[PDB]
């Protein structure tokens, strides 16, 4: 049994009809003082697999040293590791759920919030959450922590249920995501202006984008805002 | 000479041979004869099974691994136990973990590194039985073949046992015809037995004494006996 000392907030992420797109912000958060605005929570697996990690950053660094030697490990005596054998997001997903399940088993979890996003070697869209009690699940749309209460409702109103998945393109997806971004920014007291974002698509593959930032918000009416009742000035 | 290098598998003679390793081939030649052969949709196992009495059964000589595995003995029927029950559990292992389906050529690559250590160590002893492993995974069809030296090799088909020869040269010769037995499963099992029937000499195989396998593209690993088998006789 731990307790979290660096952290990393909300992973937010959503099926379209060519695949999926997964989002998180820079940050890795030390109490209430936003220390460091590098740290990357996305993890690409090969190029159909993207995790994304929340909660304590020292354990999702081990979970990155444990997904490369995967890639290593199944590389070995493997002739077609980059064809048929190649590992699939569900290999990737199994293994860490696995994993989060027996560290919770021995009292002694990896504290975090996982999210694996990625295609199947057969195009199907692929999409679960993991986290430190060893629970999983599955939905058109998933998002940890604050993202599951202010995230979902949103993208929720792209995909309501499966059927809305083949009519949902990666322009209005990528823009429920950047949209839920943008207001994650603005009630979030652990979140980043700064995140990346990553889509999967069975067509053009994995675009991994760096550096991106909440643009267009709105905060002129705050001018118009004095006092809190009955000043007037 | 041998004599003085024979007393136990960790003593190499004078020519680098190991002869407990070889005593131990010796019986798996002693052993009834099995065959394998693969199109590329099917794989296919038909071993003769052997009688003590005429009051007692003939020993199975099949066991399947997994519902996409499968392989034929060769001599000490318990050490098939092992190592096939060795190979369930890793099959089993690939699943429950990685929820993917274990590639027959890492199944060979943990039947010949299982095989080894009894090859080096003092007090162990090598393993006396030959093993024919098929299977249907992401890559197709399969054959292999295990020898207790820790050798494996994959092949379009094979025999091994007493009178082996026979067989292995009819389908040598067969090869490009059976190889293209595609999406015909009886075809690819009369075509096994036709080279089986290569090394009777004894009798000729009867209902209770022919034991055919096969699995493939839309098959589970599945076992005949008896009256099963009665319309390849």
């Amino acid at each position: 049994t731990q307790q979290p000392i660096v952290t990393g907030t909300s992973v937010i992420s959503m099926k379209y009809d060519n695949g999926v797109i997964i989002a998180a912000d820079n940050l890795g958060s030390y109490g209430s003082l936003l220390r460091f605005n590098g740290v990357e929570r996305l993890i690409p697996v090969g190029d159909n697999t993207v995790v994304g990690i929340s909660g304590d950053i020292s354990d999702m660094q081990h979970i990155e040293r444990l997904l490369k030697d995967l890639v290593t490990e199944n590389a070995y005596d493997n002739p077609l590791a980059d064809a048929e054998e190649a590992l699939e997001p569900s290999y990737i997903f199994e293994y860490l759920a696995t994993v989060m399940y027996q560290r919770r088993s021995k009292m002694n979890p990896l504290w975090n919030a996982i999210i694996v996003a990625g295609v199947q070697s057969n195009g199907d869209q692929f999409l679960r959450y993991v986290n430190l009690l060893g629970v999983t699940y599955s939905s058109p749309t998933l998002a940890t922590g604050f993202g599951a209460h202010m995230a979902n409702p949103l993208l929720r109103k792209v995909v309501d249920r499966e059927s809305d998945i083949p009519k949902t393109t990666v322009q209005v997806a990528e823009e429920a995501i950047v949209n839920a971004m943008r207001v994650l920014y603005y009630r979030d007291a652990r979140s980043s202006r700064n995140f990346s974002l990553a889509i999967i698509d069975k067509n053009t593959g994995l675009t991994f984008k760096k550096n991106l930032q909440v643009e267009n918000m709105k905060w002129d009416f705050a001018k118009d805002i004095k006092g809190y009742g009955t000043q007037k000035i | 000479f041998r004599n003085n290098y024979d007393g136990d598998t960790v003593t190499f003679s004078p020519t680098g041979r190991l002869f407990q390793v070889e005593y131990a081939l010796e019986a798996i030649k002693q052993g009834s004869v099995t065959v394998g052969l693969r199109s590329n949709t099917h794989a296919v196992l038909v071993a003769l099974k052997r009688n003590a009495d005429e009051l007692s059964s003939y020993q199975k000589k099949i066991i399947k691994c997994d519902e996409h595995m499968g392989l034929s003995l060769a001599g000490l029927a318990p050490d098939a136990r092992v190592l096939s029950n060795y190979l369930r559990q890793q099959c089993n292992y690939s699943s429950l973990v990685f929820n993917r389906k274990l590639a027959v050529e890492r199944a060979g690559h943990l039947l010949c590194d299982k095989a080894q250590k009894n090859t080096q160590s003092y007090g162990g002893r090598p393993y006396g039985v030959g093993l024919l492993i098929i299977g249907y995974d992401k890559s197709g069809a399969h054959l292999l073949e295990f020898q207790p030296s820790g050798n494996v090799t994959e092949l379009y088909g094979t025999a091994i046992g007493a009178r082996s020869q026979g067989a292995k040269t009819y389908l040598e010769r067969t090869l490009d015809t059976f190889i293209k037995i595609d999406g015909n499963p009886d075809e690819l099992i009369k075509a096994g037995v036709e080279a089986i029937s290569q090394s009777l000499r004894d009798e000729s195989l009867t209902v209770d004494n022919l034991s055919i396998a096969i699995v493939g593209k839309d098959t589970p690993f599945t076992i005949y006996d008896g009256e099963a088998v009665a319309k390849y006789i």
